[PDB]
């Protein structure tokens, strides 16, 4: 064995693994490891049993995951003896780009990668090609959920809202891919995501107040409601079917405190229908912000376009609102 | 077949001329369903239904299942911290097509006991560090099998001061110590801190004590709350993308907390929840995508799929000893389960072109269940207490193989019938009650 025969690692014993094939029963679901992966992990369970913090242990844990990067226990074992031993972690970091690069979808890696930035007094500000290298895991998978998850923390931590190179990723990806609904999601943090320091994140402002109000912001900047609304119709008209403009532009509204009926017209410029989000964008404005008589029953003609021709798979949904707006103006006749 | 609809046989009238990666995947994806929804692949078994849908292949999926449970090779190391997690999913897979799964309880007890760490908690295997996946893997395995032998393996006061060190001061827990805080965590930590029976109050020297937090559900429906999305969805952490693994996790947790009709309206914004669950379901394959403009995938019949007795239930309220029914197409997940998630060589998969795994077969079985029932609370609990007392309120009737067209109709054959699932705890009702009422009557250790 390469640890066994290593003078470096004669002064500790491996601890023999243990998973029951003496005791009792057989155990379940057992993995054939490699004499390799064997040894290492025997290794590794003595300098945790010992909590030895030191250069070797360390190489030992780039050994295990160079076998096993989903091993997370060995990632947290990692990041102690990093800051244990006071190293470079601008050197960790580099390292740990290299693993990243060969491990697309391990998002173990990325919770690593937050542990040694929140780190104030190695990384002060946002090191200066962080950023970029975002850029180039997003170019392999654009929708990576656990690099988005960073991206948003790193926003956060280094405040970074209104810095221009997180508007104009956003804006780079949805330029490739307009159905981007990860980057749309970035934007609307950019944007309209709660920023102060002194209460917990949240995706949505207003939480502490009614469910129903959930996204309202405190204080509305309407010249930057105005030009994001701007921006989503823009993209909407490349692509009307793309869900994920559609829904911003309701999220933009919904925190702006603005009704729907904002995009009455445009909404019917779709409907010979160009856009299902069209239809159900008119379904919800006359139904729920219309009082006019005649309002409900348009309403209900737009659900049964979406629930005949245009969505049918989502046919009881469309019918369950159909009888909310009934009920509602059997409500409204009554009084 | 006469019996498959125009909705399952065509993709939407709508198209954008505009092409990106997206569409091109989604293309790409219908295209493959396209012959396995219409029952005319070379790779389909029989018999099919009147209604064009081939049958469950139960012989097949018990077989690969059983397999499962035994030895892989080297190139499986991967999985060695995920080994509770793969005991889980066949034993899972198999309780839902009618075995009886008690007599693995000598082998699972082996299993677990080396996973165990003193200091509390079960991790992925000897040596490994606690992890609450892999501790609720370990506690609905051990409720499956059953028996008292299995339920004194687990270490609950232990495991009682080791989830107290992971309860965070935003209200969320970590998986694991020094790991991330997400809703996968907050909902396996309250899942098995239900099932066990450990105390509401956090242990006298918790670090989250100097927050300001008293208990285990302290601040969790707030951080929960928070992770709501614009888009309606639930997201992992806050600020992160609205996604259905996540909206299933907050949901059950809040439902761990109170009454539905209660917990989830006064936390989460349902006006936005529900189209945007409404929306995970696509036509023509029928199944469940995680998350606005991905594709569909035979897991989500699970993580998508069980959101919906979850919110049926707050809106319905609970039902004393009208329902707004099912808002989403029992018929579109059956057909996309059935038709194109079933491989031939047994197993089921995500999606076409994808090899079986055991998970996707846990939770496309799963999700084959769920439409398979009336699941909803009622006022009746097999709680002896007033904790979690809702979450063991859930009853269930059987909704029948339907005949004709309809909105809301049962496509599978009765010969197709899965047993019931707890809609919170992932396992047959009568396990969760076994286990909850045994340690409901242990005094908790000194
Ligand atoms: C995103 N996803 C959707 N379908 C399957 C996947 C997953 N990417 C995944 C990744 C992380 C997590 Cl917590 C849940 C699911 C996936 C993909 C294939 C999987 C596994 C998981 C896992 C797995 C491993 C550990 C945790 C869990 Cl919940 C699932 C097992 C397995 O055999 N295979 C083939
Ligand atoms: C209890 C339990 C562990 C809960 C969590 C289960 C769930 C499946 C976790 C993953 C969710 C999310 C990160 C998927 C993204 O990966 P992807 O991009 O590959 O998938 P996608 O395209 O469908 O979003
Ligand atoms: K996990
Ligand atoms: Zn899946």
């Amino acid at each position: 064995g390469k640890y066994s025969s290593d003078p470096e690692w004669a002064s500790i014993k491996p601890i023999e693994l243990n998973d029951g094939s003496d005791f009792g029963a057989m155990p379940l679901a057992t993995i054939s490891y490699s004499p390799e992966y064997l040894e290492a992990t025997s290794y590794l369970r003595a300098v945790m049993a010992a909590n030895e913090m030191s250069e070797r242990a360390l190489r030992l844990t780039g050994d295990i995951i160079s076998m096993n990067p989903a091993h997370y226990t060995v990632w947290i074992y990692r990041a102690k003896i990093l800051f244990a031993l006071g190293k470079d972690l601008n050197e960790e970091i580099e390292w740990l780009n290299k693993v990243a690069l060969k491990h697309l979808k391990n998002y173990q890696i990325w919770h690593h990668r937050q542990v040694l930035m929140s780190s104030r007094a190695h990384f002060p500000t946002l090191p200066p090609r962080e950023q970029d290298f975002l850029m180039e895991m997003f170019a392999q998978d654009a929708k990576s959920y656990h690099v988005w998850t960073y991206r948003h923390w790193l926003v956060r931590h280094f405040k970074l809202w209104d810095h221009p190179r997180e508007i104009q990723d956003v804006e780079a990806l949805l330029k490739a891919d307009v159905r981007n609904n990860s980057a749309w999601n970035h934007r609307y943090m950019l944007r309209f995501g709660p920023r102060d320091e002194n209460e917990f994140d949240a995706g949505l402002h207003n939480t502490t107040g009614p469910s129903s109000e959930k996204g309202r912001l405190p204080v509305v900047d309407e010249d930057l409601v105005d030009s994001e609304l701007q921006y989503s119709q823009s993209r909407i008209l490349e692509a009307p079917e793309n869900r994920s403009p559609w829904s911003y532009a309701r999220g933009v509204l919904q925190a702006a405190g603005r009704p729907l009926s904002e995009w009455k017209d445009f909404a019917r410029s779709f409907v010979a229908v160009k856009s299902s989000h069209a239809i159900e964008w008119l379904a919800d404005v006359y139904a729920e912000e219309d009082g006019s008589e005649g309002s409900a029953a348009e309403a209900v003609k737009m659900l049964t376009l979406l629930k005949e021709k245009y969505d049918p798979i989502r046919r009881n949904y469309w019918e369950y609102r159909i009888r909310q707006i009934t009920a509602s103006a059997a409500h409204a006749t009554e009084i | 077949h006469p019996g498959i609809p125009a909705l399952f046989r065509e993709p939407p009238l709508i198209h954008d001329l505009l092409s990106t990666e997206t569409t091109e995947l989604q293309s790409e994806t219908v295209n493959k369903c396209l012959p396995l929804l219409k029952g005319i692949h070379n790779s389909q078994k029989g018999p099919f239904n009147k209604y064009g849908i081939p049958a469950l292949q139960r012989k097949d999926h018990l077989e690969y299942l059983y397999d499962s449970l035994e030895d892989y090779p080297a190139s499986f190391v991967a999985l060695d911290a995920s080994r509770p997690w793969m005991v889980y999913w066949a034993l899972a897979g198999l309780c839902l097509l009618g075995e009886d799964v008690t007599r693995f309880r000598e082998r699972v007890i082996s299993t677990f006991t080396a996973a165990q760490n003193s200091t509390g908690g079960i991790g992925g295997g000897h040596g490994q560090m606690s992890h609450v996946a892999s501790s609720y893997a370990a506690v609905l395995s051990i409720a499956m099998v059953g028996g008292e032998e299995a339920f004194k393996l687990i270490d609950r006061k232990a495991m009682w001061k080791w989830l107290g060190k992971l309860k965070q001061p935003d209200g969320g827990f970590t998986v694991c110590e020094g790991g991330e805080e997400d809703v996968r965590g907050a909902y396996c930590a309250m899942v098995v801190h239900a099932l066990l029976d450990l105390p509401l109050a956090l242990p006298p020297e918790a670090e989250a004590r100097q927050n300001g937090l008293e208990t285990f559900t302290d601040g969790l429906p707030e951080y929960l709350s928070r992770c709501q999305t614009y888009e309606g969805g639930i997201s992992g952490s806050p600020g992160s993308e609205a996604h259905g693994a996540y909206a299933f996790c907050a949901l059950a947790c809040l439902c761990l907390l109170g009454r539905p009709e209660v917990v989830v309206p006064r936390y989460m914004n349902i006006a936005t929840l529900l189209p945007w669950l409404s929306a995970r379901q696509y036509a023509p394959e029928g199944g469940f995508s995680g998350r606005t403009n991905k594709l569909v995938d035979g897991c989500y019949s699970h993580w998508v799929g069980n959101c919906w007795p979850l919110v049926q239930a707050a809106l319905d309220g609970t039902q004393p000893l009208s329902s707004v029914g099912n808002l989403y197409s029992r018929e579109g997940l059956t057909r996309y389960i059935l038709s194109c998630c079933q491989c031939k060589l047994g197993g089921l998969r995500d999606k076409p072109g994808k090899h079986p795994d055991s998970y996707h077969t846990c939770y496309a079985l799963t999700g084959l269940s769920t439409v398979q029932y009336y699941h909803y609370c009622t006022d009746s609990s097999v709680s002896s207490k007033d904790d979690f007392s809702s979450a063991f309120s859930w009853k269930h009737d059987p909704n029948f193989a339907s005949d004709g067209q309809g909105s809301d109709i049962g496509v599978f054959t009765e010969n197709d019938r899965l047993v019931p699932f707890h809609p919170i705890f992932v396992i047959p009702h009568k396990s969760a009650e076994d286990i909850r009422v045994w340690f409901e009557n242990q005094s908790f250790d000194l």
